[PDB]
Order: structure tokens, then sequence, then C-alpha cells
């Protein structure tokens, strides 16, 4: 701008993040407990020792 | 009688054995299509170690497979070592030196378990060789199969259980008669 003039910007725009399109990630061995949480699991486990 | 059921369970483990050193030796477990064929891609029989192309420009020549995240790491190493499947068929071959010395030291009686209690680990270890190949095949091009290497591993499998079931009752019979003769005497 000290050599030269320019306009009101046509187009504003600023950084950002590129990343790989998240995928179906390959199942996980134990992925069967995932439909329960972990805390659950534990808490199935001693309240079978409780009981 | 006693006779034909030991007879039996050598003859399965001697073919157990030979089955199983066949399919792993043998390249015969997957036909499909690999990218790898000089024209998906083109077909291949496969097996644990090496890859061959068939029906393409470069027939018949075999290539070794080229494995390669801590579970699939050590997944691939497993995949790779073929550990299971060779331990299966060295646990087989150890039932069957151990049936044979049963066969001469008529007397020690805890020979015919061991025999027995080998055949069922071999089984369960190509269980899980098997789970092994299938899971390690799968990644993330269609319509597989399976060829006649996957089902001697299967063949072998089914045997070696029915082997140690019969040396599980032999064992059973022998303590029996022993016990009920000292127990009388």
């Amino acid at each position: 701008e000290e050599v030269i003039d320019f306009s009101k910007p046509f187009m504003s725009l600023g950084i950002s993040i590129m990343i790989k399109k998240p995928q179906k990630s390959k199942p996980g061995v134990f992925s069967f407990l995932d439909p329960l949480a972990y805390e659950i699991w534990m808490c199935i486990v001693f309240a079978y020792i409780g009981v | 009688e006693k006779g034909v059921q030991v007879l039996l369970t050598t003859i399965g483990a001697f073919a157990a054995f030979g089955l199983m050193t066949i399919a792993i030796s043998t390249d015969y477990w997957l036909y499909t299509r690999a990218l790898i064929c000089n024209t998906p891609g083109g077909l291949t029989h496969s097996g644990l170690w090496r890859i061959c192309c068939l029906e393409g420009l470069k027939r018949g020549v075999c290539v070794k497979i080229n494995h390669f995240d801590s579970a699939e790491y050590l997944l691939r190493v497993v995949r790779a070592s073929s550990i299971f499947p060779i331990l299966s068929a060295i646990l087989l071959l150890l039932g069957g030196v151990c049936v044979a010395a049963s066969r001469v030291y008529k007397s020690k009686r805890n020979i015919i378990l061991g025999a027995g209690i080998l055949f069922v680990a071999a089984g369960l270890s190509n269980i899980i060789g098997v789970i092994v190949y299938i899971s390690a095949n799968a990644g993330e091009k269609n319509h597989y199969s399976y060829g006649w290497s996957f089902y001697f591993g299967g063949l072998s499998f089914i045997l070696a259980e029915v082997i140690g079931v019969l040396a599980v009752n032999i064992y059973i019979e022998r303590s029996r008669e022993a016990h009920c003769q000292s127990r009388s005497d």
C-alpha cells in the first residue's frame, strides 16, 4: 500500500485448518463394549460382586 | 476296544499333522483380486507366506507377501509369523509322539492324557490362527473366496478335537481299570 493503491477487499478470508476427512474407523478389538461406557461396565462388575 | 481307539487316535494325529503342514506350506488359502498382478486388479491365489497370480501376463510367478496402531501392529506380526498354525502342528506332533510312548510305557497312564491336552490345545491354536488370518485380510477387492487349504486347516482342527476326546476316553478307561483292580485287591 505504500507504493500502490488498493481497493476495498472483494473477498475476505483468513487462515484455516485442512484435515483428511474422517473415515469409517477400522473396528477395534473390544468394540463390543462401546454401546456402554466403561463406568457402566465396572459398576456392573462390582454390583455382581455385591449381589 | 482300547486297541482300535488307540489306532484311530494315532491315525488321526498323523492325518491332522499332515493336513496342517500341507495347508501351511500350500499357497491356496484365498482366491481374490489384487492390484499387484500386472492386470481393480488381477486374479490371485494366496496363502500364509506368498501369493501367486493366475490368469494374467505374470502367470505362475509367486512372490512373498508384503505385510505392513499398536493392536494392528501386533496382529500383523502374529499373522506374518503364523505362529499359531505352526504351534498347532507342533502340538499335534508331540501328542502323536506321546501316544506312541503310551504304546510302550503301558504302565504310565499320564501320557495319553498329555496327548489329549496337546490335541485340544492344537485345536484352540488353529481357531486362533484362523481368526487372525480372517481379521488381517480385511482392510479399509470383492467376491473373494477361500480355498482347499483353509478347509484342510478346519479339518485338522476337527480331527484334533476328536482324537483328544478319544485319548481322554482311553485315559478314563485305563484309570478306571487300574483303580478298580487295586481297590478290589
